[PDB]
């Protein structure tokens, strides 16, 4: 059922490897465990804040 | 896609108390909730729709309202005809969602259950295997569970269980739960026990047995 | 008088389709969309598709897009499902409702439901294998005699005492569905023990759905 | 043993012109299908295999998809080096078949051929046979033909055709059809005469000669 | 680079036998099968049999079982056909391609072909046949001059006009071969008519398996 790819270095862009990262993000009602950072922001010294 | 949250799991009133359960939706749903009512054996019938709207057919008692985000459905009354599993659906975006729904409990007298069991046959152990057999018959809550013991030690991973419907006029109910052990792992042991533990038994019921016993 | 008829269900293998019709009565369909709801045997509910009457536009859940087809007909006032590509994952009651645009209000009216089911062992008549009693005192004096009635399909099955006749003390169960791809229950008789050596106790398991029956005689085991 | 239809046998479109080709299969044949692009002198060239997958060194304007039984070969715009006989091809079965060929012509304006005839010579009657050669010169599109008529009436059976290759920048040819008789059969008939049709000719061309005229 | 080349075709007489050779660089020969493909003159493509490499099995088309042989070599990197009791049938342009596993795969890298031409005439040179021009008025002004270029073999015959210095205008068949066992083709030169009483016209046959030309003039005749 398998078979090798032919990714030779004399392949044209369409035939070259590229690599795929997919970043899926899951949201149910539940609580989020990837959670935490609620945005912060920077240090400002010597003014009103 | 809303999601449902019901509560609580399960109420428990008497004939004649207000009822109230809650739905509450993960985002917005606008008007277009639903409150369904399922008997043992029958379909789900429509109480209300779209939030306040009664259904035909439906008794007057049937009411319910909103505050915030909070979604109420209230029985002013309970009958004993309305001892049934509810449930909320919002019709707003699609995929339409329901709550996991919830039960409601008639406050009965408490008791706890006839109890037998049945030692591996010697019949049954042609197959191969071993199945003990401890069945809780006719009691009440509907909360109860049964600890095997092999050697007198807790056992763990070697069981299953099966719980029938509440009863039309007691709501009382059976309890089934079993032992797997291949007819090898029976050979090795001798004592075999059921606990049964609930709200209504002031001390676990033990039954045991010898293997080879009955 | 409002009603909603639902109608074609039936037993479709895995590979196969299946079309589902429910009538209206007492209204029109013109002006409200139509909805189909799924419930697996076990499970809550589940929307499957919606079609608004005047419109002809539908919208689908995510789960059975491609697969399940919504359509309605306004000159003869009813609204049909077009269940395609069925696996055993589809199995369930299927349920005809009404709403007021395609969302924002909740349905004011379903039908009954038509039950759909599959599995690995397509059908099988059951089988009734003995409960002893205990031979030890009982709260109360009473004592009952049971049986399981196991490997059959589809469900529903009826189940009863001493052939049918005794139905004073029958408690049952739901059935499940097991491993071997059929279903099972368990199911006793409590009354006064001296009754158990006295009346006759024969399971009776009638399962339409594959034309047989079984007759089971339970009796108290030396113990 | 599966046996392959492709369609159309011709297809004429222009450059920057959409290409679609078909090829069924008989029977089911997986996904073993691949499709060959042959210009004149050279190896068949692999275009799509195992249904969808374009090949290496094959043009982005190569593509497919099947629908049903029905397998279609798109060419999302023809470029000049696109004009080639198309081929299909299946695996799924032994022996393996070839589809017969669908030749892509570039739509080129249409024109009536320079016409001639050449009745047989009394020199070319020493044979004891005699041949009447018509031909058609640089005229377009490929699809043309001869009808003979004999003493007005229609001939068949006792004729042949071949024809030139196309133009390499107008894509013409010649084509050329004749008749065969043996000397003694040429002596029994008066008038003989070539029907000159195809696309580009409002009326079809008559030329016409009596028996001994050149 | 992937490349095949095949050899060894040539004129071999009925009876007789023919092998073929077809060697790769660039990739392998185990885990591929190789196959040899026929393409008679004047017809599409006709499978003949496939090798795998790593297996030593055989597939044949049902038309060719019981003459033609495959054999292929993985020390060497290279395939042969082996071709029995050669009849004139047997014409045909030959082929090697290859593909992956036992089948399943069609061919993907292909050569150019190599002829063998087999006929009850192993071999002539040409002659040539003059046609006469229309004497009539034409569209477009044109005239043509043509000849027939007949009886030689084998095929190719190169043909060209005023002895190859006219290119311009000139049109030729592929050849068909005839009962006579030999090859034959047309040929004409299209001009604006007042120059077919003006250039030369000499049908320029060169049929370099004879080792032999015909030079033939063709001019307007009387009618």
């Amino acid at each position: 059922p398998l078979q090798s790819y032919g990714f030779q270095p004399t392949n044209g862009v369409g035939y070259q490897p590229y690599r795929v990262v997919v970043l899926s993000f899951e949201l149910l009602h539940a609580p989020a465990t990837v959670c935490g950072p609620k945005k912060s922001t920077n240090l400002v010294k010597n003014k009103c804040v | 896609d809303i999601q449902m949250t019901q509560s609580p799991s399960s109420l428990s009133a008497s004939v004649g108390d207000r009822v109230t359960i809650t739905c509450r939706a993960s985002q917005s749903v606008s008007s277009a909730v639903a409150w369904y009512q399922q008997k043992p054996g029958k379909a789900p019938k429509l109480l209300i729709y779209s939030a306040s709207d009664l259904y035909s057919g439906v008794p007057s008692r049937f009411s319910g309202s909103r505050s915030g985000t909070d979604f109420t459905l209230t029985i002013s009354s309970l009958q004993p005809e309305d001892f049934a599993t509810y449930y909320c659906q919002q019709s707003h975006t699609y995929p339409i969602t329901f709550g996991q729904g919830t039960k409601v409990e008639i406050k009965r007298t408490v008791a706890a259950p006839s109890v037998f069991i049945f030692p591996p046959s010697d019949e049954q152990l042609k197959s191969g295997t071993a199945s003990v057999v401890c069945l809780l018959n006719n009691f009440y809550p509907r909360e109860a569970k049964v600890q095997w013991k092999v050697d007198n030690a807790l056992q763990s991973g070697n069981s299953q269980e099966s719980v029938t419907e509440q009863d039309s006029k007691d709501s009382t109910y059976s309890l089934s739960s079993t032992l797997t052990l291949s007819k090898a792992d029976y050979e090795k042991h001798k004592v075999y026990a059921c606990e049964v533990t609930h709200q209504g038994l002031s001390s676990p019921v033990t039954k045991s047995f010898n293997r080879g016993e009955c | 008088e409002v009603q909603l008829v639902e109608s074609g269900g039936g037993l479709v293998q895995p590979g196969g389709s299946l079309r589902l019709s429910c009538a209206a009565s007492g209204f029109d369909l013109g002006g409200y969309s139509m909805h189909w709801v799924r419930q697996a045997p076990g499970k809550g509910l589940e929307w499957v598709a919606g079609i608004y009457a005047s419109g002809g536009a539908t919208a689908y859940a995510d789960s059975v897009k491609g697969r399940f087809t919504i359509s309605a007909d306004t000159s003869k006032n009813t609204a049909y499902l077009q269940m395609n590509s069925l696996r055993a994952e589809d199995t369930a009651v299927y349920y005809c409702a009404r709403s007021y645009y395609y969302g924002g209000f909740g349905m004011d009216y379903w039908g009954q439901g038509t039950l759909v089911t599959v599995s690995s062992a397509s059908t099988k008549g059951p089988s009734v294998f003995p409960l002893a009693p205990s031979s030890k005192s009982t709260s109360g004096g009473t004592a009952a005699l049971g049986c399981l009635v196991k490997d059959y399909f589809p469900e529903p099955v009826t189940v009863s005492w001493n052939s049918g006749a005794l139905t004073s003390g029958v408690h049952t169960f739901p059935a499940v569905l097991q491993s071997s791809g059929l279903y099972s229950l368990s199911s006793v008789v409590t009354v006064p023990s001296s009754s158990l050596g006295t009346q006759t106790y024969i399971c009776n398991v009638n399962h339409k759905p594959s034309n047989t029956k079984v007759d089971k005689k339970v009796e108290p085991k030396s113990c």
